[PDB]
């Protein structure tokens, strides 16, 4: 079948005038060249019932031919300790101690901690083989000496592990002890577990210099080339307080180490404390501190989960910023990715005069066509239009390389029909290592993905992609708005949620009106503050979406291209494990905006009420539609008409996800309810946030909460907010060749908001 | 009493999952036998667009839609708005098993998937 | 219809040999006498299909006649400051400042803060009248002087209030300012709120001595008799940092007070800091500290909510033990009750020889018959039987005076039929002030009830009560077990969950086997620790119930008769508001046991999976039933029989609530699955804890999770645990005149567990 | 723009709650008109004991069981296993409104409540 | 200057008076340390021939009532020198095991307490500037410091 030959990404999502953006491209094999050009995206949807695909070719220095080459990606999270002088390769007796918590103990060979060359079989390693802990040394001749535990590891049970090399006794020794407590392991103290052992083997070789860096949760593939050690045999689960001793430890030393005592402190060569660096602002760093005072500092790679519950976590404190001594563990997954770390293929500097809009680099190679989307900002500190459009880049990262229909059992049940997938989904399933996972997917362990990166090829970001829920999703869906604006001759600027996070209310204050995307689901605390401050001081906003400001996210201070989210009970793909709710990036309780007394109703007037993807309904006008105060909104619409019956997203304006009016959740008292959506089937469900005790019939057409509400309210200094409360709204703008109630209503609101007059008082 | 070897234990709830699944299959075949019209209903409007599925059809959908992903059917779009095929989900790093027959519309493909699943449940029993 | 004439309670739930228990009794009017006797409860259920009601009369000194009298109950929470010398009644200029957060501003007259006599209309008060803040003084002649705000209060909006009496200007002044922030109020900063005012009125009278104590959230009814001030006109909502000044404050002083500055500190007469006393162990006290250093200390009455989010809560910290300066508020409800505070009618000392069992005081008055249940413990530090039965007193307090079918809209939907209610439910609805609310009910404000008391008449605790879900519930249901034991000649002792909380694993270690109740839903952290330690060291346990160890509870250190629980998303009646999840009694994160990595599976083998109350199903035998290792459990049962088809609770053994086998939640690896319950309708639902994305058909007969699992496992030193995973199990023991599979299986397990042999290894 | 007087505003979602409720009533009357057998089904086994309610009967139950408590019917046990009456929930500090007719069994009372609710919905329309 | 746990019991059923005494010395709280092989533990019994009558005086910590209170004043005599920590009264007769648990700082039979004075109740960031002594049993038998005893003393 049709397979993908070329893929690529960019270093940053948005760029302003005179600023540079870099592009990274990988082919299946190194052969021939590919063509690169610049295009402006207008309409992504290729539905025959609609306008169809639209782009504009733009002349640039970027246009031309570049050589096509394969670029390898390091996949899976680990810790790397650079050791140029082979300090962590002792010449005599030595020992290695750590706490381990294995999630997939029987999933092949997994390196726990190593200074190891797998090509030459040189150095030392502690790994899991056939579900048993093995301590191995090698001299580089191919000959190796190993000691193997006689007690196979239990899944998600905390263990204390000690490996010892004793040349005086010519011996390898291994000590294993279960350190289960009430709250730290899969099962409790009632289980009569017998997994303790002390085993000995003959050492016939000596540990040679591997010429690699020391690794936690991996093995060195070969000798480091240009100072890079490729990591293989990736470990799944938690490691806590790994240390190396320059002597041979006994049974009593292993017993004291298992209880958390730091034995023979002078004899330590290295001791990595993963909790070192936790403060009131969390631990926003990849720096791992060497606590032995020999400066063998480590680096986290592919963002392992920091602020993870440790071996001694008794559950008295559930915030890692208040009990750092019980949060000394790192969680490693074999399928983590924070950066592809490819070589640059070409760069682009934004010239003067290039209008702020949605842009892409179009690449042709063999019969394959690929797009690398990005956003051009206006010149720094200025606006070039009265309208601002906010691209939902945080939401784009949240759904980046989503594989719900291939992984989640309930994907089709939520969708309410058999999913339709394209070559992009097949490509994601075939080669996971190239692309990584979404925040809607779980790791191979089962824990939900908490970190997402911009610096990777994101297939569902391209304008021509069609999503599993039966139509287009995220960026393509946002193009429904862009095309509409371009059709009506409106002048607008473009900004990303990242740019809003950086610039605050000052970015919004430069425009008369701000327009949200199709699905601004993921926002930062700062973004909510900026929106609130903008609307309070006379700003005007149009919420042409549903399920906005649902999840709290934080942008990594050291890596602006990395995004963190930790999810809980509600409209979620997964739940955070006990005691791991607080974000490592800022140390704050995240999850649902509603749970932190900042429900969407408090800012935009309506909040998440229901979801369902079988099809879309239509709006019926409510009494407030007949009010004299909102005659401007409903001008040219007959008071006995349906609003948005027909569209490119489920064939209606009210569908996919819905928002409702609610005073108790912070809807402004002066807010008017203009229309409500109807014709929702059993597929549409009441969200878990609105349930005390689940009972039968809490679904579309059987519960009052399953609806969308069109609302408007006014603020101080001539400001106002208008909400349609539906994802599929933008899907109905171009219906019947731009002749419909949805287009008329949106045009009326936008025309009123761009005038020099204050927004009408309600 | 001693727990030493993880290989001496398994997910015993599997014993329920088998016992449950068999009963459910026997139930589904009964529904399609006692309410044959639902099949034709699904042919008319698989999305339930302005004509919501019957409770019995919804019961059959509820059984079919929550099955394990490994071995489950989906629709592969060979050509946009032109050709669709029935694909089977396999292990990571494997291509899907595509059907030989082509379908002009996604609705036709969904109805074909529905019929194929009913035939599979019949074949098992 | 038949109405209740007599009611009563006891000071403590359990009593040992030579210890005293006190009884409190109230009649509708002071008229005649009533008869009191002692009975031993055997069977409570009066179902014609069953054995019927059974009790045994016991000779005691308690038996006789006592005068019947009406005893008034103080209802609603407040703060009382005793002022014998009228220190808080100034003779000159004075001022009162506080922060208020009103939940029912339009619900009649509500006293905010007062030193007031309502009979004589003397002293001073700050109250809400016609939804407006009013400051009033009175000289006791009936003549009063008032100043009324021109801005009515918005619901759940934080306000700064200052009332001033200025005799030099002969004036009353009132200052009102909204102090709304992003996270503290109902609606946010986007609302252009105008609720600020400064109003003046003529003062024609002087404030006289009221001869009452100062009240926060109430008014004094009349002059204190025997040093008790009755509190009337109860306030609903939060009060934060109330203070009195011995001078007349201006507009600038009010402005500085509204921003949280302590103006003219020397001039303060009193200043109550509700946050004073918060530590690492929370604030387990009713003592309110006077921060002005004049020793006018206060007392909390009827347990107002401590550790409540304050006026300045910005939501950066959600644990009150880490940010006490933002948790300075108390929440008052008009329908709080922690103690009836009645006069003792008679007391009972447990004689030598009285066997440990379920007992009650039977009272006859007019045609009315009432019961006061309690429990007799064996002599302190000894056991008198090889079997211990644990009474679910914490669960009894959780459901105490439950009014689900009268208050909750979804009560009947959850029940799955029209409820059947008796004179007890009508009595609860008619006279709420006598009885109080359950943890399954909300206050008049809407917030769920967090505190429950033993020292009140609990109507659903009596043996003859029938509950709204279609059969008997809690204590009567537990009698199903007691009767069965008494029928089979088993010798047992009785202990309460309070006694287990006090005594730990030492209480359990005195018995060969321990039996749980029908529904041990509510447990303490210490109770879970005691159970784990007991089972680990060779203890034997029978879990003849479902939904055990679901909610974490804490017993009040100062008031052992008061119980706290704060609920979250899951199988809940209500959700805790943002930032108020941690318990005031111990300062720890409570809620679900599962959420703290201590799911029921970790200790008893099975955990909560589903609930439904239309009827009950039956068990079908699984392959492990045929295993040679458990031939003792299934002895005398044909391998092709249904287990518990017919019973007094829904007509089956598997129903009401169900538990399941789950290795991921901590089921011991060696646990066997013997049987699974079937024939569950759409009424039975998947719990919110097991849902990521809700989809159609997550209910009985359409989802694998809706089932009960009969399980057994063995521990070290000859210990074992057996679970039936159904509430209705004990309902099927006496079916077909004690001739059924349920009785046979229970008898086999209990006979094996009371032998001198170790429990069989699995 | 100014928000000063709480009396100038109300819960506008009430306008939806009316519009919704009317539609729902019109739906329920249609079901009982198009599926008259369900009434007799409810008479046979109101608990659904070993014979689970029909999807249409369950839809009618789903509408009826989630109504506001104020004005909603329940069953008052005058004499245990002897006499039951139909009661109406009223304000706190009020006795319930009891029906004149007595019922021998709780199942008979439940069926009477079901019929009375259908008659009330008919009376409103 | 040695810390002791003291329990006095009146048992009318056994017609007995009992006294339990246990040294609770640690590294830093007493005059001498753990090196001293101290033997000051005892459990002693005596016959109770009379019943405790109403004294018509207020309860005193570190003193005895001189006579019946006149105009609501109880004169304090036989003054005690040293520290008292966590005094409590129980409405039942306690055993040896109860005394052993009490000596380790556990609050046994909490429901059975008549009064329990926590001298530390009221300590905040501004210290404890009050004479009010909190009754921690929740029966409102609050105390008053007289002639300023040293508060914030090592326990
Ligand atoms: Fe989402
Ligand atoms: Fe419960």
């Amino acid at each position: 079948m049709k397979d993908i030959a070329i893929r690529g990404y960019c270093d940053r999502p948005s760029v302003a005038t005179g600023e540079t953006i870099r592009f990274y491209v990988s082919a299946n094999e190194t052969r021939g060249t590919f063509d690169a050009e610049l295009v402006r995206l207008i309409h992504g949807d290729s539905n025959p019932a609609g306008p169809g695909y639209k782009e504009e070719a733009i002349k640039s220095d970027l246009e031309g031919q570049y050589p096509a080459r394969f670029q390898r990606t390091q996949f899976g999270s680990y810790v790397e300790v650079a050791d140029p002088d082979a300090g962590l390769q002792p010449d005599g007796a030595f020992s290695v101690h750590l706490f381990l918590w294995s999630t997939t103990p029987s999933r092949g060979r997994q390196g726990i901690a190593s200074r190891w060359n797998d090509e030459r079989q040189s150095g030392w390693n502690l790994a899991i083989e056939d579900g048993r802990v093995v301590f191995t040394i090698g001299d580089g001749s191919g000959a190796t000496s190993s000691v193997v535990s006689d007690r196979p590891l239990f899944q998600q049970i905390w263990y204390s592990i000690t490996g010892v090399y004793d040349p005086e006794k010519k011996q390898l020794r291994l000590y294993q002890k279960s350190v289960v407590n009430r709250t730290n392991s899969r099962f409790g103290l009632v289980v009569p577990l017998d997994s303790d052992c002390a085993v000995s083997a003959d050492a016939t070789v000596k540990a040679a210099d591997s010429e690699t860096s020391l690794l936690i949760a991996g093995l060195g593939e070969a000798a480091a080339q240009d100072g890079r050690t490729w990591c293989i045999a990736h470990y799944n689960g938690k490691v806590d307080a790994p240390k190396i001793y320059g002597c041979a430890l006994g049974q009593d030393d292993a017993e004291k180490l298992s209880r958390g005592e730091i034995v023979r402190p002078i004899s330590r060569l290295a001791h990595w404390d993963f909790s070192a660096g936790i403060g009131l602002n969390g631990i926003p760093t990849d720096h791992v501190v060497d606590a032995s005072g020999y400066g063998h500092h480590g680096r986290c790679m592919n963002q392992p989960s920091r602020g993870s519950t440790g071996w001694n976590w008794d559950g008295h404190e559930e915030n890692f910023i208040h009990c750092p001594e019980q949060y000394g563990a790192l969680w490693f997954h074999e399928d983590c990715l924070d950066d592809c770390r490819w070589e640059k293929d070409f760069e682009f500097t934004v010239p003067e005069g290039l209008k702020s809009d949605f842009y892409a680099v179009k690449i042709r190679y063999e019969d394959t066509e690929d797009y690398i989307p990005f956003f051009v900002l206006p010149p720094r500190g200025t606006a070039t239009a009265p309208i601002l459009v906010i691209a939902s880049t945080l939401s784009y990262l949240a759904y980046a390389n989503e594989q719900i229909m291939h992984k989640a059992d309930i994907g089709q049940a939520v969708a309410g029909h058999t999913p339709v997938l394209n070559e992009n989904d097949v490509e994601l399933h075939k080669n996971l290592s190239y692309y990584g996972l979404s925040t809607y997917d779980g790791h191979i362990d089962g824990r939900g993905v908490q970190y997402t990166s911009w610096r990777r090829p994101i297939m569902n970001l391209r304008p021509k992609h069609r999503q599993g829920f039966g139509s287009i999703w995220e960026l393509p869906a946002d193009l429904h708005l862009i095309d509409w604006l371009n059709h009506n001759g409106f002048e607008y600027d473009v900004a990303t949620e990242h740019d809003l996070n950086d610039q605050g209310a000052e970015l919004l204050r430069r425009y008369k009106v701000v327009l949200t995307g199709s699905h601004p689901e993921y926002q930062t605390w700062a973004n909510a503050d900026a929106w609130e401050d903008y609307l309070a001081d006379g700003g005007r906003g149009m919420y042409l979406a549903a399920n906005g400001m649902y999840w709290i996210v934080e942008v990594h201070p050291e890596k602006p291209w990395v995004m963190e989210v930790r999810k809980e009970l509600g409209v979620t793909a997964w739940e955070a494990p006990p005691g791991e709710y607080h974000y490592s990036t800022n140390g704050r309780r995240g999850g649902r905006f509603r749970g932190r007394a900042r429900a969407t109703q408090k800012i935009w007037g309506t909040g998440m009420s229901s979801f369902g993807f079988d099809h879309s309904g239509y709006f019926v006008q409510m009494p407030d539609s007949q009010d004299e105060r909102v005659a401007w909104i409903m001008e040219g619409i007959d008071p006995e008409e349906r609003i948005g019956d027909g569209g490119l997203v489920g064939g209606g304006a009210g569908g996919y996800e819905l928002d409702r009016y609610d005073l108790a959740l912070g809807t402004p008292p002066n807010t008017l309810l203009l229309a409500s959506s109807v014709e929702h089937s059993v597929v549409y469900t009441v969200i878990p946030d609105d349930k005390a005790f689940p009972h039968p019939g809490m679904n579309g057409g059987e519960h009052p909460f399953v609806r969308a509400d069109i609302t408007y309210f006014s603020t101080a200094n001539g400001g106002g907010m208008f909400a349609t409360s539906s994802i599929s709204w933008l899907g109905s703008l171009s219906w019947n060749d731009y002749d419909n109630n949805v287009s008329k209503m949106t045009k009326n609101v936008l025309n009123q908001f761009i005038k020099d007059e204050p927004a009408p008082r309600v | 009493s001693c727990v030493r070897d993880p290989s001496n234990y398994r997910d015993r709830s599997a014993d329920w999952y088998a016992f449950y699944d068999e009963r459910r299959r026997k139930e589904i075949i009964d529904i399609i036998d006692e309410h044959p019209e639902i099949v034709e209903e699904h042919a008319a409007n698989p999305f339930g667009y302005r004509k919501h599925p019957s409770p019995y059809l919804q019961r059959v959908h509820n059984y079919f839609r929550m099955q394990p992903t490994f071995g489950r059917y989906y629709i592969y779009s060979e050509r946009e708005w032109d050709a669709y095929r029935i694909a089977t989900i396999r292990e990571f790093g494997e291509l899907p098993e595509l059907g030989d027959e082509r379908f002009k519309t996604e609705e036709e493909a969904m109805h074909a998937v529905f019929l194929r699943r009913i035939e599979d449940v019949r074949a098992e029993l």
